[PDB]
RNA sequence: AUGUUGUAAAGCACUAAUGCGCUGCGUUAAACUUUGAAGAUGUCUUUUAAGUUGUUGCCAGUGGGCAUACUGUGGUAA
RNA sequence: UGGAGCACAAGGGCACAAGCCUGCUUGAGACUGUUCCUAUUGCGGGACUGUUUGGGGGAAACCCUGGCCUAGAGAUCCCA
RNA sequence: AGUUGCGGCCAUAUCCACGGAAAAGCACCGGAACUCGUCAGAUCUCCGAAGUUAAGCCUGUGCGAGCCUGGGUAGUACUGAGAAGGGAGACCACUCGGGAAUACCGGGUGCUGCAACUU
């Protein structure tokens, strides 16, 4: 109710339940690049260089690296338009997306029988996908699994 | 208050990393070791570990990757039997040849050994400088873990080794024999512990006036024929042929694999249902 | 609500609608129910007569 | 078995000259003296007028022996006390101790400038491989086919010394 | 395809409450949470469906609102 | 396993520590730029870089531009 | 097939009781002239190799406490979208959708990476 900068917080900045401590080795030996999809996820643990709370649980990109830091852009809403926010994040409170995985597993595919189809010259780029569809056809059988005969079942109370 | 031995002393106790439960890793002092630039994206870096254990002095070259440590160079304190060397490990001549044996050893790996000639072994706090027209010699940094850090430690003396091979790792002349608390050093001190001026002094003091101590203190040195007065000599002549040809001695033995006699098979899960009924029926 | 078979998820195999009798004669029927009050559910048993097993519940319906 | 026999780990006396001052040099000159060794001094957590002390000054004084040393210095206080001990004093995981009345039945003679004080001896035994909880790389725990136990420990009185068990 | 959340309900693992029997039975929570929905909210792919905007100039009125379906807070209530 | 402490309100955080003891110190240095709360907008409070004929601690990796984090805040005109 | 050095994920790995262990290792272990540090060579630092697998480490066992994953509880509680339904109200019902949670029962009890060494 009063507009300090880490104003109520008290269930989001928190720790989740025999997952206390300081970050791992691990989360600072990733290799970051120009042109990455990133996940802002605070740890209440680490003081230093955290974002405003707006910002946990967005997905942005980096378009810088320094030291010790990233710099990321990515969309907020103000009452009628968008506008674009650039943010300074340290890297313990950063992880890599996993958000494209399925797109790139499939247009990586798609190149592949590419050049397998120029290597026979029998090509063709439409490989759309497509919904899912009405439905096929069925041949239920009853020569096993015999029918049960269900119905209403009069009602009956315990207490 | 929940007490030790209470179910609820349990269902909320969350355990340490594994390697704190063993009483192996400090955690703290291995994220500030291994902290790099994001930027950099030029190599990895390179410590130096060293660590003594009962028997015999450990160093090897490591990198950190996500999924665990790689080693690039490796040297021990019982490969030095091959150089003349069998009289007592885990010493200070014994860190000293160990480190400069893995100094030559790598820089063999990078044709560099043309360049980077060994520096003179008795000379003063030389931390080494790199030559024009060619490429920079290897920087290493020195992890020394749960080991305290005083004035003459063996692990130190590691150190000394590998800058006399020609590798460029940085210190300060601290931590010496020849320091002194104003800020100067006298480099003859450390050139008497190097070699054995303090094992032959020792030997001669205590075999003269009690031989019967002089027996048990010095028992494997004196039946394996060593005797106080050649000893820096040994060393001194150690420290030559490291220089001309320290790389490994190339076996590749075949599997171990009959030692699966030594296992202790479970039971499997019929073998504990009989188990239990039984003991239910007779009881 | 005996197994946990939804309609979004399950399949109509057949589908038949049992026709009317051709002669028409009087009888007695007997009609198991369940019905829903204003606070409940109930049980109830109701004979009558009829000419058909669908004409019947008409009739318990009508009263 | 060699790897099991019981032993003397640690000796601790110590003298309580209440309200620091002039009484405690006097005290300090004693363990100086019986023992051969500087004594540390200790002070009050908090202060009380009933006993008539307050939260930061001298009370006490004590020292720490080990080795053969301590061994010989349990054998004269024992014969004080004709070589007999209250069977209640060893406690669960084998220490005892007991207290000396009057300072001058030991050694040192008079000296009427010091005085008389009063001692207070605590023993602690144990077998070899003790270190696997004390040192700094893989500390752990010991394990119960060693830790010497309070029978364990009344056996061995009674082999040292030849004393006799009251109670 | 892949992230975020701690309400309803429920519960006693922490904080604060509540009767008995000498291990069980009984009762609670806006400023309790071991769990935890329906619903909301980020990003990738039209190389998914269905459908068919960008930049800038000069300017007005308005800044007492009210009702209702569902949903809260204060109040014996309106 | 923290059931204690950490100047002060409450919440969040912390065990070879952020708590306790102890050594040395004045980074509570001089300048310069990008960004968040935060907008149509001033002041204010935080975060992150660079440049130094620059410090302190440490064997070294490494950290430091006040206080473990969220409060302790003052235009135009005039004077020093 | 394993152990050791340095690790990643951080209980299927923790805690309590008993047992096993070929070769190496890892240890416990004998000392104090030098280095270094104490009330104390207990810890820390230096120099060793007589003894021992007793402990630590590693492996088995247990209708073991915990933890992990299933079933039941249950299409229950709660709930998104609707309609001039019932009721004095408190609230209950109907149509198309989504769907939990203790008590109880069953099964599991670390998985992996780089290097050196062992008949």
């Amino acid at each position: 109710r009063s507009k300090g900068y880490r104003r109520g917080t008290r269930y989001l900045f928190s720790q989740d339940h025999r997952k206390h401590g300081v970050a791992h080795v691990s989360k600072y030996l990733e290799k970051y690049e120009i042109g990455d999809m990133v996940d802002i996820l605070v740890n209440p643990a680490m003081m230093k260089g955290m974002p405003h709370k707006y910002y946990h649980g967005r997905t942005g990109r980096v378009y810088d690296v320094k030291p010790r830091s990233l710099n990321v852009a990515l969309y907020k809403r103000v009452r009628g338009k968008y506008v674009i926010k650039k943010i300074i994040v340290r890297i313990e409170h950063v992880r890599k997306s996993r958000c494209s995985e399925e797109s790139q597993k499939r247009i990586l595919m798609a190149a592949e029988m590419a050049r397998d189809a120029e290597s026979r010259g029998v090509v063709l780029a439409p490989s759309k996908r497509k919904i899912e569809g009405p439905r096929k056809a069925v041949e239920v059988s009853l020569d096993n699994n015999q029918p049960i005969e269900v119905g209403y079942e009069p009602h009956v109370v315990i207490f | 208050s929940n007490a030790k031995g209470t179910r609820n002393y349990h269902k909320n106790f969350q355990v340490k990393r594994r390697r704190r439960r063993e009483g192996k890793t400090d955690y703290k002092h291995r994220t500030n070791m291994i902290r790099q630039d994001s930027n950099s994206c030029g190599s990895v870096k390179h410590r130096l570990v060293v660590r003594i254990t009962g028997s015999r002095v450990i160093c090897q070259i490591v990198a950190a990757y996500m999924d665990g440590d790689r080693v690039m160079v490796y040297a021990d304190s019982r490969e030095l039997e091959r150089y003349g060397i069998n009289f007592g490990a885990t010493n200070y001549s014994a860190a000293y040849a160990t480190g400069f044996l893995i100094g030559r050893r790598a820089l063999t790996a990078m044709s560099l050994d043309e360049v980077y000639r060994p520096k003179e072994i008795d000379g003063t706090y030389s931390v080494t400088k790199d030559i024009d027209g060619e490429k920079k010699a290897p920087r290493v940094f020195l992890d020394i873990g749960l080991a305290r850090s005083t004035r003459g430690a063996r692990v130190f003396g590691a150190l000394k080794g590998a800058s006399d091979a020609g590798l460029n790792v940085p210190h300060s002349a601290a931590k010496f024999y020849g320091h002194k608390p104003d800020g100067s050093f006298d480099a003859k001190e450390l050139h008497d512990r190097i070699f054995g001026y303090n094992i032959s002094e020792y030997m001669k003091q205590l075999r003269d006036g009690d031989p019967e101590k002089y027996k048990t203190q010095f028992s494997s040195y004196i039946k394996k024929g060593i005797d106080p007065e050649e000893i820096p000599r040994i060393y001194k002549s150690a420290f030559d042929k490291i220089a001309e040809d320290p790389t490994r001695k190339k076996k590749e033995t075949k599997d171990y694999s009959g030692f699966k006699k030594y296992k202790q098979a479970r039971l499997t899960y019929e073998e504990r249902a009989k188990r239990v009924q039984a003991k239910l029926s007779a009881a | 609500k005996k197994y946990k078979i939804k309609a979004t998820k399950g399949l109509i195999i057949d589908c038949k609608e049992i026709p009317e009798p051709s002669f028409k004669e009087v009888q007695n029927y007997g009609i198991r129910f369940v019905y829903r009050s204003r606070s409940g559910v109930h049980n109830a048993y109701k004979e009558c007569r009829a000419i058909s097993k669908c004409w019947a519940i008409d009739h318990v319906l009508r009263e | 078995n060699p790897m099991r026999e019981i032993s003397i780990k640690k000796l601790s006396i110590h003298i309580c000259a209440r309200e620091s001052g002039a009484k405690l040099d006097r005290a300090a000159k004693v363990l100086e003296q019986l023992t051969g060794q500087k004594p540390v001094t200790s002070k009050a957590r908090m202060t009380i007028r009933n006993f008539g002390i307050r939260r930061n000054e001298k009370i006490a004084v004590h020292v720490n022996v080990s080795g053969k040393k301590a061994y010989e210095l349990l054998n004269t206080a024992l014969r004080v006390k004709e070589y007999e001990l209250k069977e209640s004093c060893f406690s669960n995981n084998g220490c005892f101790g007991f207290g000396i009345e009057e300072h001058i039945d030991l050694g040192l003679k008079y000296d009427p400038n010091i005085g008389i004080f009063g001692m207070d001896f605590f023993v602690i035994l144990a077998r070899p491989g003790d270190r696997v909880s004390k040192r700094k790389r893989c500390k752990s725990r010991v394990g119960n086919k060693q830790r010497v136990y309070a029978e364990d420990a009344k056996k061995w009185f009674v082999e040292n010394f030849e004393g006799v068990l009251v109670e």
